[PDB]
């Protein structure tokens, strides 16, 4: 940077999808408890069209 | 709030047989043996009970 002699940086550029300065809560850890919830059922669905 | 509370008699759970497994083949095949004939059922087929 011009003014700043001690601004650098990598290659590497990203961004946390974070709330907060938190660990991110991502699309798919807001969605996997009814996946599993969906799997356990359907599993119950299973074992009765098996019997 | 709780669900409905079935009242379950195990008089006619087979011999030799626990509670736990007859329950557990009862959930896996929606099947239950009993014994009608069983020695606590002879007041009641023989006509001594009710």
């Amino acid at each position: 940077r011009l003014n700043n002699p001690s601004r650098c940086h990598f290659g590497i550029v990203g961004s946390i999808y974070n709330l907060n300065d938190s660990r991110p809560f991502s699309l798919v850890d807001m969605m996997k408890p009814y996946n599993y919830l969906y799997d356990a059922i359907h599993d119950r669905l299973n074992k009765a069209i098996a019997s | 709030n709780w669900g409905s509370i079935l009242e379950l008699d195990l008089s006619k759970v087979p011999k030799g047989w626990d509670v736990g497994k007859w329950m557990y083949y009862a959930r896996v095949n929606h099947i239950a043996v009993i014994d009608s004939f069983k020695e606590g059922t002879i007041g009641a087929s023989t006509g001594k009970l009710a």
